[PDB]
């Protein structure tokens, strides 16, 4: 997994990184791999996250308290955010 | 200009979509249309500093995807101009 920038808990982060190769290797499609992570990562870390995985999509909000990342997995990338 | 799902007030969507048509006539990039939707879309939605969270969504490009359980009736997103946008309320 690979990363663009990063603000964030980066213990969850790096966490999350490579916890992710367990619901891409579960799941099959980007919105069924997006699904079966996201639900790890609440179950994991805690009740209140946002995540969209994949690819061309762009995004300016403003983010969480403390999480803001774009971090990636061969091109196939995640905007993670709390 | 076209709407694929919508949770979401009848004014406030058709309002989402007349902002959203004006910038998508007006800026260009993902991140220059996605910044124009965001802030210009937290004028007609009434800021409440009030023990409530929420917050914008931008998504405006090709082919992502996401199923989550967001705000309750309160997220649209489309696909127009050949790019989906995606905005709803911070859970």
């Amino acid at each position: 997994a690979v990363i663009k920038n990063a603000d964030m808990s980066e213990e969850m982060q790096a966490d999350a990184v490579d916890c992710a190769t367990q619901a891409l290797e579960k799941y099959n499609i980007e919105k069924d791999i997006a699904a079966y992570i996201k639900k790890e990562f609440d179950r994991k870390h805690n009740p209140t996250w946002h995540c969209i995985v994949g690819r061309n999509f762009g995004s300016y909000v403003t983010h969480e308290t403390k999480h803001f990342i774009y971090f990636y997995l061969g091109q196939v990338a995640i905007l993670l955010f709390k | 200009y076209k709407i694929i799902t919508s949770y979401m007030p009848e004014s406030f969507e058709q309002d989402a979509v007349q902002i959203a048509l004006i910038a998508v006539d007006k800026y260009r990039q993902l991140k220059d249309i996605a910044f124009y939707i965001k802030h210009e879309y937290d004028k007609k939605y009434p800021g409440s500093g009030k023990a409530t969270e929420g917050v914008y969504h931008c998504i405006v490009g090709k082919s992502f995807a996401s199923a989550v359980s967001h705000e309750t009736r309160q997220f649209i997103h489309m696909k127009v101009d050949t790019y989906h946008v995606i905005l709803w309320k911070s859970k």
